[PDB]
């Protein structure tokens, strides 16, 4: 009804960045490196960080 | 800013991990290889920026990343209902 609200962030922004694949970027990209909780936490990131 | 000596227990790759699925989750992307594209930096920026907050709002590592599970969760589902139908 507003696209601000609050808590309608979520709409909007989520709709945005939908729409941010037909879009360009930068040029980098992404990196990582270590290794402490995600090693073994298969299932439980899995289930309470969402990989859908 | 503030001594949280919980970031010894916290690798750069949990946190890029987690930055990583707040990509998968702001930007829904159509293909895999999308995440490691130009846009990705952008799409990183956000989820670095993101968890970089809740890194700092956190005591520990085990509670910035749950607390960030539950936004990112909420997000997942929103942008599926968003695309399927609540509008």
């Amino acid at each position: 009804g507003s696209m601000s609200h609050y808590g309608n962030q979520t709409l909007q922004d989520l709709l945005t960045s939908d729409s941010l694949s037909h879009s360009d970027g930068g040029g980098s990209g992404g990196g990582s490196g270590g290794g402490s909780l995600e090693c073994d936490m298969e299932s439980i990131i899995r289930s309470e960080l969402m990989d859908a | 800013g503030v001594r949280k000596g919980w970031h010894e227990h916290v690798t750069q790759d949990l946190r890029s991990h987690l930055v990583h699925k707040l990509v998968q989750a702001i930007f829904p992307t159509p293909d895999p290889a999308a995440l490691k594209d130009r846009r990705m930096e952008n799409l990183v920026a956000y989820a670095k920026k993101v968890e970089g907050d809740m890194y700092e709002s956190a005591n520990s590592r085990d509670e910035y990343y749950h607390l960030l599970a539950e936004k990112i969760y909420k997000i997942q589902k929103e942008l599926e209902e968003k695309r399927r139908s609540r509008l």
